[PDB]
């Protein structure tokens, strides 16, 4: 019995993305009603987030950029065109009713779920709400509007000295590793498929400038990636970094479209592994900061999400769905977890020792501390 | 990978004796609204719940949030439960009939929606369509 | 090799001694008639041949020649009948190696050719008999292959017999056609709409009181499908934001009638069709694909696509059960070679072999174990992409990739269509031409300008169509391949604006 | 590939038949000589009887042709051989003669004499290949009397070069007038001692010969020796590298000249005329040249591009430097080929190369380009120990990359010998490439990567780490893979960077 803080506003769950479209902010609303089946509210703190505003906001974004998401509405479409083609808030992110709002419940619950890790009152923080990990600093990209976990990364460097992020993420975590791409107070390490795949960004040679050289540790893989292969490459490279650069908290970015068979997803990793992960990086006693981000398929992400939520306050769950509004949506296999698909895995076993030996070296120049 | 003052953050600097006074001057940005009970146990909860539910019509935050809106008491929370109408998004069968027609007519447009139904917000069709396709 | 040494000894191994052979005995042997030692006398005419060649490259000979009767050292020997023209063209082949083959006098030289063993002509000759069988010669020409036993010509002389078996019932030589290439026939499955049980009834018909106990044993073979070969048509009215997938039914009594439209409303972008079922890649985001069924009209769902392209080229193989996708742009004007091929009974898309010189926009037509990438746009250093011109196979069943030497003779955007050997091509700026792969060379085929053209290819005749619909004469034609016969067909009601994709 | 009109392929067209030529060539060489029949002719040479074919014979060598079709059953040869004209009649059937060192002059007299034009220049080049000293008088003899240019320099060369010891001997004493002005005027060196040569040559009969003495004289032309091997390395400890300009003698007795030691950096050097050329500098990018007499550091124009770890090759055909592969600091292995002309110093590009390599060795072949081994790229993110041979052109600018592959992979060092292209790599194995037949042969090494200079007709191999097992400077017999241990008289480096042939 850990004391694990949860944040969950009634509003995030209406926000509609329009027709046709991958993400869909509802399932975040279906993910909280298993845990609200589960028992798991008896054991954890839930909390609503408040709603952000402007000077809290416009610390990492521009000016402009806010006062476009503020301005914005689906009904003078026809008439800021310049200003839609130039911000990129176009077909790749459409607008919609409450843009803005959606902006600020996601950032506010990142920003107070930053503000009770950094005021050890709550060890773990939980909130599935933000994690949009793909905002650029005055462009929207990747369905994600603002950078939440850049301004949470943000509010955890005023009072911690070195904040370590993880990304689970299948895509590349280009928004943070952008942010803090000079600087040389967060390390951010991310797993991501990079063969042809949104953003194109994430080689391997790119690894840092600057002041903040060798503080940024990305790590191409291929796909059909199975659980063992995983667990191989992540116990290995997670300890050898949380032995070298020794932080005092870890915002970890649980992705939830990297499960098997996802619309955009490409990996075939199950939930066991997922959670198996996310309970190593747990394991270090450090203070947590969970994100979400990610996830195309709502049966997945919420079966995926609860898990992880249940891992986190380390309770035993039954692996029948409980009496609920959802029986015929889960259905017809009822249960948890998720078998593998049949996608044969391109990553051989010589190609990922020579990744991690690639990335020993990278992190064995860490200059000493 | 672009690099340059209009990418990057500004990160502040740190500062190892200014920790605990702006630790402790900023707010709790957030209302409470369950906490875990240690000395309230399940088989209750779990008969209140069902309380709740069968001849009342409670849900399950809802519900729950009475619980602490009286400190954990259950007593009292049987004693007020009936005096607050837990109020829905009022679905009367003819904003169901009406409803249906629309989605037919346009499909997931609800934007065009709410022109049949201008008395519900795009927020209120959203979640309505969501319990239907059950 | 270790025992050579280049300043000791070694072997002169030379790889020009197959031209000079060759193009001395075409230069000295024939252009004035010397060192003739056989004499050849085929109705009338007197020849001169020489015993090596012939010996060395038709075993037939090699047999007369080499014989101990008395008869072959005589001086002259007479071929019995064979024919006049026909032997000239024989021993054009035999010294040179290039023969006219005309389709008036093709089935002699198919005879004759497999009677002198000359396994490279017979195997031509068989193929380019294979082209040019329609209905009339359909029964006379199966003929042909099981007395000669050559499966191939069988099999493509079987495959016409069958979907014409209406009209064919009533022909004579269908009626004294015996009992064995009636079981092979029926037993492939005859279309639905051409009677199988009336023409059978009809066979036995001739003399019932013979046969009457002899008939159920066809009956009791008889297989049973229905009609599912299509044309389907995509293309957006201009004004709905979702895009049909009209399913032309393509008949031959002049009346190409029109199925259930399907009317899927996302977007539609590189479809593919294969076996009865239409593939789609399409939606918002360009990564799921929609399976269309025709008769139970519905939009089922199948693995999405892995990676992130467009303009690249899907193309059907039913040889192996797979949809193949080459070629794409990446999202950041890089023109990327990768193939990722999908499975039907699994639903997983793996990887294979990458392609020599990415291209992008092309047009794929599969060959039954050959997929050619033809034309599309190329990489050019000077920052662009320039209108491409290379001819890319890329097999499937060995997994190679390789670029033919010579390009086409026009470039751009393209659409291509195969029928029956050869991968009939059109672009902008109207001339159909026609490739084929065997001996690579193309032909041209003039069209009436008086719009880029697309083409769909069924029922043996090849359908070529517009881009804009408004009304000029019908705006779809039938043009048949072999006298360049370009005719005008009806397009009852279709209701289409656009065209954006016709599938094969 | 002619989009041809008159053609339907449903109607008529030509069936163009590519495998017509092997059927025939097959055929004639299992039916016509495997069992013989079809014996029409019986030629008779030595005692020994023949049955041949005048079709094939009148069909690929004209001087049958005469024969045959001119205006008896057999017909006798009158002086050719027993076993020459057995492989006369093997290559005219099969295609595959096996030329030996012992009977090879015979061959060549012959297969001019019956007009085999493939086999005489085969011939023709592996003859020029094996003269020495000991028949470069006899074999010049031999391309003057008999029209083969490219045989007569090839033998003029090797004789020029060896005019001192030459001067004793009886041949060259006999020689008469035409051939010993074409050899004279063509530069013969300073210490072959050419007017000593004129005067011996003059006193057999001098008083026969005097007034056409005078006429060599005034067409006499000197020029100094200047063949070098250069060689280029640091010590270890001083951060100036030295550039030892060796030079080959024929007694035994290996000079070394005078240092010039630049002091910045050395890597990706080349050699061509006489004179050196070095890409260095703190940026890998400005060029120094380096003179052996006057010591002196020229300055040239630097590289327009950035690149690393590439292979500069010599053309002294077009008198220009290319520039091949190499790696462009993001780890991108790059394929462009710029070239620099020396008299007009420009730094100009050319076609690409299919596929990119980088750290390759590059061999000139008067008129094509080799680039040879090197790493290539994986889409595997990282550089795999590459094996293809890639010809650049650089007569016409195109790029083909040929089909079969090395027996090794890896670092390699690549030097030419007047037809072929010799190759060591690391752990030693000498593969002698042949280009024009496509075909290899190894030479076994007494057992660290090895070097290959080529200077004299021989050939010297060096090593990188010299501490004293020997001489470290192998001197290898091509021939009989004689490997010989040279002096290396007071040779002061430590490293042996770079070996420039
Ligand atoms: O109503 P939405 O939230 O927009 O989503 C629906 C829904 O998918 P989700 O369960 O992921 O929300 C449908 O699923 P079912 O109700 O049929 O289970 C799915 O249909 P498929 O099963 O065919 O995927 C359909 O997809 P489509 O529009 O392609 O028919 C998709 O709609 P969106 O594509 O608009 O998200
Ligand atoms: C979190 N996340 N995960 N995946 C994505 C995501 C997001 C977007 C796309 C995408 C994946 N795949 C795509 N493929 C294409 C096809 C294409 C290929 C090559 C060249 C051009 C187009 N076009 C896409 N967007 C267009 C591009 C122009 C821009 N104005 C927006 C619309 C996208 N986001
Ligand atoms: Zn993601």
């Amino acid at each position: 019995r850990r004391k694990v803080c949860y944040y969950y506003d009634g509003d995030v769950g209406n926000y509609y993305y329009g027709q046709g479209h991958p993400m869909k902010p509802h399932r975040i609303r279906m993910t909280h009603n298993l845990l609200l089946n589960y028992g798991l509210y008896r054991k954890m703190e839930i909390y609503r987030p408040h709603k952000a505003n402007a000077e809290e906001m416009t610390k990492y974004h521009s000016d402009d950029y806010i006062k476009f998401l503020r301005s914005i509405r689906p009904d003078n479409m026809s008439e800021y065109s310049k200003q839609m083609q130039r911000f990129n808030v176009g077909e790749d992110c459409p607008v919609f009713d409450g843009l803005f709002e959606f902006c600020q419940l996601s950032t506010g619950g990142s920003v107070a779920s930053a503000v009770k890790l950094n005021k050890q009152q709550t060890d773990i923080a939980v909130n599935w709400a933000g994690g949009l990990h793909h905002a650029k600093k005055s462009e929207a990209s990747g369905f994600c509007y603002v950078n939440d976990i850049v301004l949470a990364i943000l509010e955890l460097l005023k009072y911690h000295q070195r904040v370590l992020y993880i990304d689970i993420d299948i895509h590349h975590g280009d928004g943070v590793e952008e942010a803090f791409y000079t600087t040389d107070r967060v390390m951010t390490v991310s797993f991501h498929k990079y063969g042809e795949y949104f953003p194109g960004t994430g080689d391997l040679r790119d690894i840092g400038a600057g002041k903040g050289k060798y503080y940024a540790v990305n790590y191409p893989l291929r796909d059909g990636i199975d659980d063992e292969s995983y667990e191989a490459i992540f116990k290995p490279v997670m300890s050898k970094v949380m032995e070298m650069f020794q932080p005092s908290a870890v915002v970890l970015q649980c992705g939830s479209d990297s499960l098997s068979g996802d619309r955009l997803g490409c990996f075939n990793l199950t939930i066991k592994g997922h959670a198996k992960c996310v309970e190593f990086v747990k394991s270090f006693n450090l203070p947590m900061l969970m994100l979400g981000g990610g996830g195309y398929t709502i049966r997945n992400v919420a079966r995926c999400w609860t898990y992880e939520t249940a891992v986190a306050l380390d309770t035993e769950i039954p692996n029948e769905l409980p009496y609920n509004d959802y029986f015929e949506y889960f259905g017809p296999d009822f249960k948890l977890h998720i078998s593998p698909s049949n996608m044969t895995n391109q990553n051989t076993n010589e190609y990922l020792e020579k990744i991690k030996q690639r990335l020993f070296e990278n992190l064995r120049m860490l200059p000493h501390a | 990978m672009r690099v340059g003052p209009q990418y990057q953050a500004v990160v502040p600097d740190f500062d190892p004796a200014k920790l605990a006074r702006r630790s402790q001057e900023r707010d709790n940005l957030g209302m409470l609204v369950w906490s875990p009970n240690q000395n309230l146990s399940e088989a209750k909860l779990d008969e209140y719940i069902a309380i709740a539910k069968e001849k009342h019509g409670y849900n399950m935050e809802q519900a729950l949030g009475m619980l602490f809106w009286h400190k954990h008491n259950i007593e009292k929370s049987l004693a007020d439960l009936p005096n607050f109408t837990p109020f829905p998004d009022e679905w009367t069968v003819e904003d169901k009939v009406l409803f249906e027609q629309a989605f037919s007519f346009h499909g997931k447009t609800f934007h065009r929606i709410q022109q049949m139904l201008p008395d519900k917000s795009i927020a209120s069709l959203v979640k309505f369509y969501y319990s239907w396709k059950k | 090799s270790m025992d050579e040494n280049y300043f000791v000894n070694y072997t002169f191994k030379d790889r020009s001694h197959s031209g000079r052979v060759a193009q001395g005995i075409m230069k000295l042997c024939l252009e004035e008639e010397l060192f003739a030692d056989v004499t050849i006398s085929v109705e009338g005419r007197e020849f001169q041949l020489h015993r090596l060649v012939l010996s060395a490259q038709s075993c037939f000979f090699r047999s007369m020649f080499t014989s101990n009767l008395k008869e072959a050292h005589n001086r002259v020997i007479v071929l019995q009948d064979v024919s006049e023209s026909v032997f000239q063209l024989l021993v054009d082949y035999i010294y040179h190696g290039t023969v006219k083959l005309r389709a008036e006098e093709l089935q002699e030289i198919y005879e004759v050719s497999d009677m002198y063993q000359l396994t490279s002509l017979f195997e031509e000759c068989s193929r380019f008999l294979a082209r040019t069988v329609q209905v009339g010669n359909c029964l006379q020409v199966m003929w042909l292959a099981d007395r000669h036993s050559d499966p191939e010509l069988y099999t493509a002389a079987k495959h016409c017999a069958k979907t014409h078996l209406a009209q064919l019932q009533n022909t004579e030589e269908f009626l004294h056609l015996p009992h064995r290439l009636l079981t092979d026939i029926i037993s492939d499955g005859v279309p639905c709409s051409q009677n199988p049980t009336e023409a059978i009834e009809a066979w036995i018909n001739f003399n019932k009181e013979e046969r009457e106990a002899f008939a159920e044993s066809l009956r009791t073979s008889l297989k049973e499908i229905g009609e599912n070969v299509h044309i389907y048509l995509i293309g957006k009215e201009s004004s709905r934001t979702h895009s049909l997938a009209v399913s032309l039914h393509c008949a031959e009594d002049d009346s190409i009638s029109v199925s259930g439209q399907n009317s899927l409303c996302h977007q539609i972008t590189a479809a593919c069709k294969h076996g009865g079922d239409l593939y789609v890649v399409g939606g918002s985001i360009p990564r799921r694909m929609w399976k269309c069924n025709n008769a139970t009209v519905d939009w089922e769902w199948c693995a999405p696509l892995p990676r992130d392209r467009l303009q690249h080229t899907l193309v059907s193989v039913p040889g192996k059960d797979a949809i193949y996708s080459l070629g794409g742009k990446t999202l950041q004007d890089t023109l990327s070679n990768a193939v990722i091929y999908y499975r039907v009974g699994d639903n997983v898309w793996t990887e294979t072999t990458q392609l020599e010189v990415a291209v992008s926009g092309a047009a794929g037509a599969n060959l039954n174990g050959i997929i050619y990438l033809l034309g599309g746009e190329e990489n050019d250093l000077d920052f662009f992409t320039k209108p491409s011109r290379l001819i890319q196979c890329f097999d499937t069943e060995t997994d190679k990739c390789h670029v033919k030497p010579y390009v086409l003779p026009f470039a751009g955007r393209m659409h291509a269509a195969v029928h029956k050997d050869l991968v009939f091509i059109v672009a902008e700026g109207d001339s159909l031409v026609c490739y084929n792969p065997l001996l690579d060379s193309f032909t041209r085929l003039c069209l009436p300008e008086a719009s880029l053209w697309k083409i769909a290819s069924c029922n043996g005749s090849i359908y070529v169509f517009r881009d804009r619909y408004k009304k000029g004469d019908a705006n779809t034609y039938k043009l048949d391949p072999a006298t360049s016969a370009v005719t005008v067909t009806r397009g009852i009601k279709v209701l289409l604006t656009n065209l954006q994709f016709v599938l094969a």
